[PDB]
């Protein structure tokens, strides 16, 4: 599996809604997972099956889409949300990610 | 409709393959 | 090993084939037993308890 | 539950070095311990896992001999050791672990390694 952000590099203003791609290679449909990586810290997971919060994350993370397709989804952008996102496939055993959205 | 529909949801007919898990190729 | 349970090409699958554990009826199973067992014991609590993965 | 590694290393070409991860919370032999590299320029990357109590292993078609995964009873911890050296292997490196499926949700402060 392939796991791809087709975007390195998104702009958004504090309280936007930004969309955050992460085309899988094959057909998973629901395995993936979000990541968020401040710097110098190591990446605390967000969503679990592309659709499912961790244990103490805020609310306005929301996960979406199936199959190939998938994106996660910030309501309202705080200013902590300006860190470094990875998608994850937690379906076959070699796990790529898909490089890194920011 | 007779009383036949449990042979229509499972059994004889409609493919229900009572081996393979809901939502196969799927979430959990 | 069992070549007949070769999975095909067009199974991309995790790595293996985690099947029905009610299926391992219709494969070949080696017979082994405990030659030192006085009595042992089956375990079906809510149903019979058995992996069966295929790579 | 928390995972302490080791401090930051420094090596040299063609030498090998040893990381550890210092599960601090729950006996080693109970989860799988995940073993990931962060290559800067590049994004993250799976190495494998090692169920500390069983010496099982599952490592990355990637890192085949390149690593090696071990663990150790005496002070519940888990190691994972790099041979062969080279400058592509400066990253750094975690050791994740998956409770309640195959994700990271307990990650380790990190382990800079600079060949």
């Amino acid at each position: 599996i392939v796991m791809t952000q087709s975007h390195k590099f998104m702009s958004t203003s504090v309280g936007d809604r930004v969309s955050i791609t992460c085309k899988a290679s094959q057909d998973v449909s629901t395995a993936v997972a979000w990541y968020q990586q401040k710097p110098g810290q190591s990446p605390k997971l967000l969503i679990y099956w592309a659709s499912t919060r961790h244990t103490g994350v805020p609310g306005r993370f929301t996960g979406s889409g199936s199959g190939t397709d998938y994106t996660l989804t910030i309501s309202s952008v705080q200013a902590e949300d300006l860190s470094l996102y990875y998608c994850q496939q937690h379906y076959s055993t070699p796990r790529t990610f898909g490089g890194g959205t920011k | 409709s007779p009383s036949d529909f449990l042979d229509k949801l499972m059994g004889r007919t409609s493919g229900y393959d009572a081996r393979i898990r809901p939502n196969f190729k799927g979430p959990p | 090993n069992d070549p007949r349970l070769k999975l095909p090409s067009d199974f991309r699958g995790s790595d293996a084939l985690t099947v029905d554990p009610t299926m391992y009826k219709c494969l070949w199973k080696p017979d082994l037993f405990f030659a030192n067992e006085k009595s042992a014991n089956f375990h079906d609590v809510t149903q019979e308890n058995i992996l069966l993965f295929i790579f | 539950v928390q995972l302490q590694q080791s401090g930051a290393e420094l090596m040299k070409p063609g030498a090998a070095v040893k990381i550890s991860c210092k599960a601090t919370g729950h006996t080693i032999s109970r989860y799988w311990i995940d073993w990931l590299k962060q290559r800067p320029g590049h994004g993250l990357e799976w190495i494998g896992e090692i169920l500390p109590g069983s010496g099982s292993t599952n490592y990355n078609e990637k890192f085949k001999g390149k690593a090696t995964f071990t663990a150790e009873k005496s002070s519940n911890t888990a190691y994972m050791q790099l041979s062969s050296l080279t400058s592509e292997d400066s990253a750094v490196y975690y050791c994740a672990m998956g409770v309640r499926g195959n994700y990271f949700d307990y990650w380790g402060q990190g382990t800079t390694l600079t060949v």
